[PDB]
This record gives C-alpha cells, structure tokens and sequence, in this order.
C-alpha cells in the first residue's frame, strides 16, 4: 500500500458540503517457490571400505552435497529469473478452480522463485530473466526509479565497471521512494570501483597518501549527500552485472519444506539417497531496494 | 478427484495472508516541524513592516 | 468475509498523513493569494457591501506561499513567476528574489547555477537578513557536495589512508561570514532554493485539524477531515529565493 | 466432492508394477449475498398534536416493515432466480479483486 | 443454512427537518451442501 | 472512495467440511457370506 499523490494545491471553500474524495484500494504481490534437490549415489562397496583419510563415502559425500544446496542457494536468491511459472491470474481463486493444467502430471514445468531483479521495479523480461537494458519504472505516488541502468560516461569504453556518479543517483532515488537501505552489496570483481573512485578526469575527492608504510586502497563505509550512511559488503556470489542497494530486514525466506532425510530403493548394489528442499523469496516492496545494472561508457 | 497429488490439481490453496502492509510514503515536513504554531481568530492576518 | 476485516480507520489514517502531506507542498509551492475581498481595512465602512448574499457559491481561497511573501516581482498566472527577478528593495540595494545565470553547466542540461550563489547571501546581507537555512529539494543536493572539490581543475580532495567516504556538504561560510546550514526537503519543487530563517516564518491556525462524522441518510458512514491554516513572513526581503535556469 | 466412476473391470495381474491409477480434484461452489432494506419516513407534524383515533406512528410502522422483510426473505430465498454478481472466476486467484 | 453478513438492526438517518427517517437493514444469502442433494420439480405447459 | 468491490485483502469465508452423496450400501456382499481359501482356484461339485 501507498499513500496518494493527490496533494497538489487542494483549495476549498467555507460553506460547501463534504464531496466524495479519490479512494484507491492496495496492490497484492505474490511470488511461487522452487525446488532444490540434491542426489547421492553410492555402492555398498565403497561405502563398506575406510578411505584413507575419511569415514565412509555415504556420509562425506552427503555433506559435500549438503553445502552445495546452500551455495545454489545464495546464487538463486541473487541472480535475476523471471519466475517461471505455468499459473497466471489465479492467486485470489475463490470464486472458482484452476482446471487448466489440472489434468497434467509430473511432465509440468519446474517452478522457479522471483529473484532480486524481478522482485524490485524491473522495466522488462528476457524470456526467463530481467532485462538489463531497460529502465525500471517510478512509483505511483512518488518518482523513484529503483532500477536504473548504469551510464558510465565518466569512465571510458575500455574500463567498463558501472559508474561513479550512479552510486549516488540511486541513493536519491531510495531517499526520494523512502526506503531504509543501508547496505551495498556488490560482487568482488567490481571492489576495484568502490575502492577505485580515482579516474574523474582530475577531481571529485581523488586520492592522496602521506608517505607511509600503509597502503590500504579500500572503500567499506559511504555517505551520500543527503545523509544516508551506506555499508559496502562483498559476496562471492554475487553476479558481476548489477549492484544491490537494500537492507536485511525488508527481505525474508520463505521455506516450505526444510531439508530432511530421505532413504530411497536400493534396486541392488546402489544404496541412493536425497537431499531435497522447497524455498521461496518474499520483498516487502519492489520500491524498498535498489538494482544498478552495468553497462558501457560513451 | 486427483490421482496423482500435485499443487496443481488442488481444489483447495488455503491462501497464506500475510499480517503486515507496507508503505514507503514518508512525512519528515521539515519546514512545518520548525516553523512555529500561533493561534488566530480571523480568516485575514495582518502586520507592518 | 476472511482476510479484509476493515477499511474506514485504515483510510482515516491515511488520509490523516496526506493532509499534512499537502500543507507541507503547498507552503513552499509558490501559490498565489487568492480572495473576493479587497482594500477592506482603511475605508472604516463595513467589512464588505459587494461581497455579501453568496452563502456557498463563492470561489476557493489560497495562502501566500514561500514566493508571495517574498519579493517575487511578478504572477505568472496562479503561481509565483520562476523568471522574473524581485524588485530591488528601495532603501538598500539588495535583490532577495533571482535566476541562476547557469553560467557553467553548458545548455545540455538544465544545471542549476553551481556557483555565483554568494551573491544571494550578498543580497541577504545588503537587507539586514539574518537568514540561516537553506532549504533544498534533494534532487540538487550533489551540486553542493560538488562545491566541495570540483573547482573544474586540480584541487585535490585528499585520502589520508582512510576507508570512511564521506562527499556530503550541510553546512557552508559566506565569505561576508555569514554561516549557513543546508537541509534537505522532499516535498521542495526542483527548481528553486530558499535562503531564509526559522524565526522570520510562522503558522497562522485558525481551524486545527479535526475528525467530524457526517449524516449517514443510507449505509454511506461519511467522515471528512478539515484544517484551516495561513503563512506569515514578517518582511519580504528578509527571506531569499533563487529559481534554476538554464537558457 | 464425489468418488470415482465405478470401474467394473478393474482386473489386475498376480504380480505386475502398480500403475499410478487416476484421481479426481474437489469442485467449489460460491454463492453471494442479498441486501434487503427497508425504511420509514413518518413525519412528526401530525404526532406532536394529541389525537383519539391514534397512539404511534413510528414504532407501530417499524414492527410492520421489521414483520414484512422476514416476510420477503422467505419469498426470496424460495424464489427461481438467478444468482446476479460481476465477480466471477475470482476467488483462488483472488489476490486482487477485479480491476475492470 | 442461512449465511448473514449483516444482521437486522433498526438504523436511524439524518434529520433534515421533520422528516424523521428510520431505516431496517440485513445482508445474508444462501448456502447448499450439494446441487444434486435437493431436487426441484417443474409444473408448466403451453398456454 | 472505498467500496466493498474494491476490496482486495479478502480473507475468503472456506466452509471446514466437504459433502459427497457416493453411496456405500453393498446389499449384496452383506448377505453372500465369505469362505477363506489358500488357492487361486476354487470348485464344487453338483
């Protein structure tokens, strides 16, 4: 929900009856789950053996796979698909059922979840992910585009990164929306830029050093005009094609079903195990956190 | 009347409501919170200068 | 029904934040004053022979906002005109109300002025103002940060081995002495400043804001909210504005 | 809901992989509601004076209109017409009401 | 079954003089298990 | 303008039971009577 943007210059006279003012109702989000599997397989030979330096090969290779599933989590949750899904317009069913795909079975589709990019104001889609190349839109009561595609002009066509300026053109567009973000998180091949701010075409706070055995060339804290102190953390896992300004508290995991034990047929010689987990991403608001893609200089 | 259960296939989706709306609209009013309030009685206000 | 239990206090609430919302815009809009009346103070007659008979059928009123107080010089219709610099005040030689000459900046984009803006607080100073604040809309809060180090040239905005990035300006020192204090204003159009004090401002209330139930005559349960509120300056040149201009 | 066809000759093997077989999903059935009103609009002129021929007016008038609505209802609910509402295939997908 | 969303309750209106509005109103509707657990029989002919 | 159309949040009245009128009598198979076997063929003789 949002307040209206019908404040403009709002005159009335002294003596009239009270008339009907503009009334509009909320926007109901809604986002699907996926599906995180991970299979073991292992003879009863080699699980009946002491490797020469472990326990058995069931258990170690269940724990390599254990934190597998983790990794693809963190990659899904950032990465930017579209949530593929075979439903559509079927969230408020109560009047009615779904009887469309209902007389389907397991050769349905594989659900996916809307990542970060699909969940914030993204402009567009490519088939399966966010389009990069279009401007996200503003919000309704307010003007702030919290997808927005870097311009890089500054620096030349050889560096690429994204930008020195866009940094802060999104803290205006959160501060213009109203979003609490205080953090910026950003993929460590791109570090370089944060700590990097140098290459301005001599100016704007370049760099100095006052002869010491210390050398540090790093960015973690930052501030911008208006006053927003921003953190600056590094994800291995991050993409290296856009910039995440948000903060912990307006994102939250959905999960479903939680990874459990599951013992599955032998069929001979074959002693096959599973690891499974149904997980979902939820955004507060699409408006709440900011996505400043990469793209080229002039 | 599914033979193969699936999320699909069900009359029923009891609906997760959520207990929480949300809104960015701010309302700092700076000018306002350091203006000054004083109580008149005419629609018209005057002074010199 | 499930899930949707109410929506009447849910709607006065928001309606209680967008009134305020409003005032805050209109304050600083640059609205002209609007009113049936005129001259009705020195003919010591009656408050008004022309105007009275019409109970309802008479127009809106409007506040003299931020601009009108000021010595605008000029309406371009319902809002103060964002062109024409004020009349020079007749005793001193100060010119509260400008244009940004957008000198740097070329035409490609709009590029509010970024310097020369001294001469405002000179104008100020030339009228006895004892303007403190600047208030800004945050969609030009860069151009001062800017003013920091940019200086188009080698000016050398320094490390020192540090990891903290900073590049924020609120406060500034003309060079007659006069130190101001920059702040920050969503609800500001983008494209004007205000240079002006707390204390040379005040809120004239009349009618506080107040809930009031209405008849029903049917399931309609109508509710309506009303405030009415004016703005005072006490003098024109002791507040300043500058518009953004480009060519 | 309702259980499956009878399958009279549902003759399996002695041994053989169980197939998957068929099943049937639940129907929804959705009804909306009806308001019915009533009022009165007696005056007070004609109540202020005391009269013979009369005690109430109002609260007379009330029990009458308050007898005839259960009077109505029945007449409604009993009736052979058809359920009128703009709000149709929208209650799984619900989410949001219909924007049209 | 008998659904009620609104209950009857005497409602009194504005007073816009003598009038003296008053006003009796109910919201409910009607629920039924199954269609095929009632039947319904149709009498009519040609006229 | 606020109007019970307009409403989207609608926590949906869901009557808790299902009906199904598929009769379970079985006349027949309640007068038969049963006779365990242990063999996949039966016979009698007349």
């Amino acid at each position: 929900d949002a307040l209206a943007s019908v404040d403009g210059n709002n005159a009335h006279v002294e003596g009239s009856r009270a008339e009907d003012g503009e009334m509009k109702p909320t926007v109901i989000k809604s986002n699907v789950t996926q599906i995180l599997r991970k299979v073991v397989r292992v003879s009863d030979t080699a699980n009946t053996t002491a490797n020469y330096g472990r326990g058995r090969e069931l258990m170690y290779q269940l724990e390599k796979k254990g934190k597998e599933i983790k990794r693809d989590l963190e990659k899904i949750l950032l990465s930017g698909q579209a949530r593929t899904d075979v439903l559509a317009d079927q969230y408020l069913t109560n009047s009615a059922a779904d009887p469309a795909v209902a007389g389907l079975n397991d050769t349905h589709a594989a659900r996916k979840t809307g990542a970060f990019q699909f969940l914030c104001a993204h402009g567009g889609l490519a088939g399966g992910v966010v389009d990069k190349t279009k401007n996200g839109p503003a919000d309704p009561d307010t003007g702030a585009v919290t997808v927005k595609v870097a311009q890089n002009a500054s620096n030349p066509t050889t560096n690429i990164g994204f930008d020195e300026a866009d940094i802060f053109d999104m803290t205006l567009q959160l501060y213009t929306a109203g979003s609490e973000a205080d953090i910026i998180m950003i993929n460590p091949a791109h570090a370089k830029i944060f700590a990097g701010l140098q290459e301005n075409t001599q100016g704007s706070r370049k760099r100095i050093f006052e002869n010491t055995k210390q050398f540090i060339y790093e960015v973690n804290s930052i501030t911008d005009p208006l006053g927003q102190s921003y953190k600056i953390i590094v994800n291995r896992w991050m993409p290296t094609d856009a910039v995440y300004f948000f903060r912990s508290a307006d994102w939250t995991q959905m999960v479903l079903r939680a990874p459990k034990r599951t013992e599955l047929a032998k069929d001979g010689s074959y002693e096959k195990w599973m690891i499974e987990m149904e997980v979902g991403l939820r955004h507060r608001n699409p408006y709440a956190s900011g996505v400043l893609f990469t793209a080229a200089g002039k | 009347n599914p033979t193969l259960f699936v999320s699909y296939d069900q009359n029923g989706k009891k609906l997760s409501f959520a207990n929480w709306i949300s809104v960015l609209s701010p309302q700092d009013t700076p000018f306002v919170s350091m203006t000054g309030k004083e109580s008149i009685n005419q629609t018209i206000f005057s002074w010199q200068t």
